[PDB]
């Protein structure tokens, strides 16, 4: 289900995308895939919106068995870029598109990639061919108020705010993933080890964890604990009936004691218009890999593209 | 090391037809997923037209192009193909044959119409 917000439902294609400045407001604009449409809006010469009565809920995701998904609370890509914690980049040319996703008909999709994330948008009136590779004429996407159906979300992926690591531990992570995957060559076109001969690309699932430096850390074996930080951004805020509170509505409850919550919010925050929850979300999750400790930006389990040593 | 090796660009009057042939050395374009762009000068490379192994061998083209070009391979010869009719004034271009995610690209051959 969503985090504050029920699914939207547009009229106006030509309404402006507002930039609102409460974290509950985000949350809420997240809930009904504005920050996909405003996205699309800014990369990809797109009129309306993404997300028609279906909101976040209704994405499409590849794998289809999502784990992270039933977790509402747990941040996408697309959400961490709309919070300002990474970007969603459009995609060049040389970006890769994985094979495997039913990418017919998607609007917009979006990966990790190992050294950052992209965003693949269509025009109005266009959606994407089964490749992915190009934006085809679509009279089905005509509306501008086009279903969740067509946004597609690559990787059982979560996002959080991160512990950032000195570049001296980020090389050793590094170094130790390279001698875990001694046959991958390059991934997503970026060299990961060094190789003489090497094959032609081919799909890779892989699990890897985004500790912000150059390019992200694939494990093979690794251990995650989720620890509940009850943390402020663990919380969003609503008043009753008319959705998520005002910045500094927002700001005064978790800041003040002086709204009315869940009982965990009560305990870290205080309470006596607005109610703050805690997120359905496992935690923040921990990553032990290379035997050390790590709290990454994003974590997850998806397909990049890697070539193997010949 | 691979190899592409591009044939077949050349001069032709609007309306006339051009086919393009990209011979590859060091894979099996029968597995390889293959990608035509063309690159007019000041524009941008735009993709034209691409061959699917991972679809099956499904075909795909650009919209302005869809209709007109017709890509397929060859794979006794390991050679891909972008025939091209009833060709317009904006497909003049160097075109390209390309391995999807890779950088294996060919020379590019020189279409040019012109009246
Ligand atoms: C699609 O494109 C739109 C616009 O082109 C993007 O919207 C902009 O988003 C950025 C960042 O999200 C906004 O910049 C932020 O401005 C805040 C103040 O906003 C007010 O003022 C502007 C202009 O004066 C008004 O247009 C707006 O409606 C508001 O009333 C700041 O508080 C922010 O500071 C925070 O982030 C910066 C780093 O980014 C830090 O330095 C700060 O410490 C702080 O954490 C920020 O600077 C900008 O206002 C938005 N413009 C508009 C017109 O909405 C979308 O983000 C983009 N969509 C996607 C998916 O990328
Ligand atoms: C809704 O569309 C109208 C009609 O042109 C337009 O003037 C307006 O900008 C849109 N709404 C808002 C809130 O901007």
């Amino acid at each position: 289900g969503p985090i504050i917000c029920a699914g939207p439902i547009h009229s106006n294609k030509s309404a402006d995308i507002p930039h609102l400045l409460g974290y509950s407001e985000k949350i809420c604009q997240i809930d009904r895939l504005i920050h996909v449409s405003s996205w699309l809006r800014n990369h990809s010469q797109f009129q309306g919106y993404v997300g028609q009565r279906g909101g976040r809920s209704q994405v499409s995701y590849y794998p289809a068995e999502n784990s992270y998904s039933r977790w509402s609370g747990l941040l996408s890509p697309c959400d961490a870029d709309w919070l300002g914690m990474l970007v969603v980049k459009k995609a060049k040319g040389s970006d890769m598109i994985v094979p495997g996703p039913s990418y017919k008909g998607k609007v917009f999709f979006e990966r990790p990639t190992f050294d950052g994330y992209v965003g693949w948008g269509c025009g109005s009136g266009k959606s994407r061919t089964e490749s992915g590779e190009l934006c085809s004429s679509d009279s089905g996407t005509s509306s501008g108020l086009l279903p969740s159906d067509r946004v597609l979300w690559i990787g059982d992926v979560a996002c959080q705010p991160m512990t950032p690591i000195p570049e001296e531990t980020f090389l050793e992570l590094k170094s130790f993933s390279q001698s875990e995957f001694p046959d991958i060559c390059k991934i997503d076109g970026i060299v990961f080890n060094q190789c003489e001969g090497e094959s032609l690309p081919q799909p890779f699932d892989v699990a890897w964890m985004d500790v912000g430096h150059s390019h992200k850390i694939i494990m093979r074996e690794h251990k995650t604990k989720w620890v509940q930080e009850s943390s402020s951004k663990d919380f969003v805020c609503y008043k009753e009936g008319t959705g998520p509170c005002s910045e500094s509505e927002e700001k005064t409850c978790k800041t003040s004691g002086s709204c009315r919550g869940d009982m965990q919010f009560c305990k870290v925050a205080g309470c006596e218009k607005c109610r703050c929850s805690l997120v359905h979300k496992p935690g923040e999750v921990v990553v032990s890999y290379g035997g050390m400790r790590v709290r990454p930006k994003c974590y997850g389990f998806s397909r990049m593209m890697a070539t193997l040593e010949v | 090391a691979v190899q592409l090796v591009e044939s077949g660009g050349g001069l032709v009057q609007p309306g006339g037809s051009l086919r393009l042939s990209c011979a590859a050395s060091g894979f099996t374009i029968s597995n390889a997923d293959m990608r035509w762009y063309r690159q007019a000068p000041g524009k941008e490379r735009e993709l034209v037209a691409l061959l699917l192994s991972s679809l099956g061998g499904s075909t795909e083209y650009a919209d302005s192009v869809k209709g007109r070009f017709t890509m397929f391979r060859d794979n006794a010869r390991n050679t891909v193909y972008l025939q091209m009719d009833n060709l317009k004034a904006e497909d003049t271009a160097v075109y390209y044959c390309n391995v999807r995610w890779t950088d294996y690209w060919g020379q590019g051959t020189q279409v040019t119409v012109s009246s």
